[PDB]
């Protein structure tokens, strides 16, 4: 969406709160293990098939091979998809680290408003008015900046997720 | 007949989005526009339809003249701002606990005028309440600007110039004395410090009243842009209507060798107001205001 | 050659057990993902990954069903050809 719909306090506080990337990183690890195991699974399956093909090599076994072909393809594709997950999770964690880093620190915002208020209190003669306007422009710049950061964050995450395609149901062997 | 245009804050934002304008003067107090990968994500929603009916938007395109004025607001060479208020000028501050962070509201008693000049083109943007009116405005000399300001202020409240002897007083000394005087709520009995500075009793009284309980206030200041940078006018003209009449407060420009600044406390007489506007325009950082442009080469 | 079908059935069931076991033991990690921050983007990513994990688990369950039926078929063929 458009995150400039929200003030710097919201975008900054939002990106700075939360538990952090750890649970994602753990998930990445897990997805890697899966990627390994299932690859092994694939390799065993195709070995087993071959073994059968070697042991009998009759028309019946060839029929079985033809029957199991779509499941073999499916298992292969499954492994290909599995290999992507860790990659994309790390892309996402990266995107988060960069958003977290590029976002305007809350203290700079707070400081802006505080300085503005100090000028207001002292403005009885009106001579600080332009400076107050300047501080307002700086605040708007924080607004815009957080906007851009959240835009890029969204785009990166979106691009990463787009690469994780839907799991498909395995075909029957028959 | 009439070339003026009026939109609310969101309508102005839709204009920004269509014309790809990141920001305008902070005094207008809109929200920024950040371009995403899709501008169809603000869609056509009814805020746009209203503008289609007003001739502001033709098809998916903005009206050409309006687009030009918005261009002027987007990247002006010169900006001239006036903050006007009925009663005390709060400079955008609304004291409420329910005001959201980065609220785009302005105080009900307040309205702000931004005169932008891009090239030879002058465009007015007036923010009253939640409404912004953009139009063409004619400006030539300091006096004409002073005229626009005076009209705007007189429409809020009518006041005759205070009767006082105009005087120049050292800036920071005046700030300190005024800051101490503010603690007593500008009581005329507590104005001994200002009387020591050589300010007349009548001036201390009229100023005391103007600061204590103004009927209407105006703050006029300017901004100049060059290349990547920008700067504010060193001086600000402040009109304040007290029960003892209207007062003008503006600093005189510093010497080439500088060393200190002077604050001018004057009656609101049109001559002195022309002077105030002229000094505000002459305290700008880059060159003369009238002919300047932000492009160096 | 019935004994070959028997062997193959055994191997298929082993493979199934491996798939199930690997799904199960890392399931707590893949489905525990939290958004790194409180923003909408972080939430979208975490939710997507949790749902993706869950759907994967479903997919694996289905694959286990398919495998078990395959092994059953191999056993059946083995008995059929052994009686002959």
């Amino acid at each position: 969406m458009h995150f400039e719909a929200y003030p710097p306090e919201v975008n900054s506080a939002n990106i700075y709160a939360g538990p952090g990337p750890d649970s994602m990183l753990a998930a990445a690890r897990a997805w890697r293990s899966l990627d390994v195991e299932m690859t092994a699974v694939q390799r065993s399956f195709n070995r087993t098939l071959l073994s059968l093909m070697d042991a009998w090599a009759g028309p019946v076994v060839m029929q079985l091979m033809e029957a199991a072909k779509p499941f073999v393809r499916w298992l292969t594709d499954l492994c290909v998809q599995l290999s992507e997950v860790e990659r994309q999770i790390h892309e996402i964690v990266r995107a988060y680290e960069w958003a977290h880093h590029d976002m305007v620190p809350l203290a700079q915002i707070y400081n802006n408003r505080a300085e503005r208020q100090i000028l207001i209190d002292n403005n009885a003669l009106g001579q600080f008015t332009a400076q107050i306007a300047d501080l307002d422009q700086e605040y708007d710049d924080f607004w815009d900046e957080d906007g851009e950061v959240m835009r890029d964050y969204r785009l990166r995450v979106s691009d990463a997720l787009s690469k994780l395609t839907p799991w498909k149901a395995p075909p029957p062997i028959a | 007949t009439r070339t003026d245009i009026t939109v609310n804050v969101d309508g102005f934002w839709m204009l920004q989005a269509l014309l790809d304008i990141r920001h305008v003067a902070p005094e207008l107090r809109c929200r920024p526009y950040v371009s995403t990968d899709s501008n169809d994500w603000l869609n056509e929603h009814p805020g746009m339809a209203v503008m289609r009916e007003q001739g502001i938007v033709v098809n998916d395109a903005v009206n050409e003249q309006v687009a030009a004025r918005m261009k002027v607001l987007a990247a002006p060479d010169l900006e001239v701002v006036a903050l006007l208020s009925r009663g005390k000028l709060l400079y955008g501050v609304i004291d409420d606990e329910n005001q959201p962070p980065g609220s785009r509201d302005i105080p009900d008693n307040e309205f702000r005028v931004v005169l932008a000049r891009r090239g030879q083109h002058w465009v007015s943007a007036v923010r009253v309440g939640n409404d912004i009116t953009v139009d063409d405005v004619t400006v030539s000399d300091s006096a004409s600007i002073a005229a626009l300001v005076m009209d705007g202020l007189e429409s809020i409240h009518h006041a005759d110039p205070a009767a006082i002897n105009a005087v120049n007083v050292p800036m920071e000394e005046m700030l300190e004395a005024t800051k101490s005087w503010q603690e007593s709520g500008f009581n005329v009995f507590s104005g001994g410090d200002l009387r020591r500075m050589g300010i007349s009793a009548a001036t201390v009284a009229a100023l005391g009243q103007a600061l204590s309980d103004p009927a209407a206030e105006v703050a006029v200041y300017a901004r100049q842009y060059r290349d990547d940078a920008k700067g504010p006018s060193a001086s600000v003209l402040s009109l304040k209507d007290g029960s003892g009449g209207r007062i003008a407060l503006y600093q005189q420009a510093r010497t080439a060798g500088s060393g200190e600044a002077w604050l001018a406390i004057c009656p609101a007489t049109p001559q002195l107001v022309q002077v105030g506007v002229k000094t505000v325009l002459d305290t700008l950082p880059y060159g003369e205001w009238k002919t300047h442009s932000r492009v160096s080469s | 050659n019935p004994e070959a079908l028997t062997v193959a059935a055994t191997e298929v069931r082993r493979i199934r057990d491996r798939a199930i076991q690997s799904d199960a033991q890392v399931a707590p990690m893949t489905t525990a993902v939290r958004p790194p921050a409180a923003d909408l983007v972080s939430e979208k990513a975490a939710t997507f990954l949790v749902e993706y994990a869950r759907k994967y688990r479903q997919t694996i369950a289905a694959a286990a069903v398919v495998l078990e039926e395959f092994a059953h078929a191999l056993t059946t063929g083995a008995d059929k050809y052994a009686t002959a």
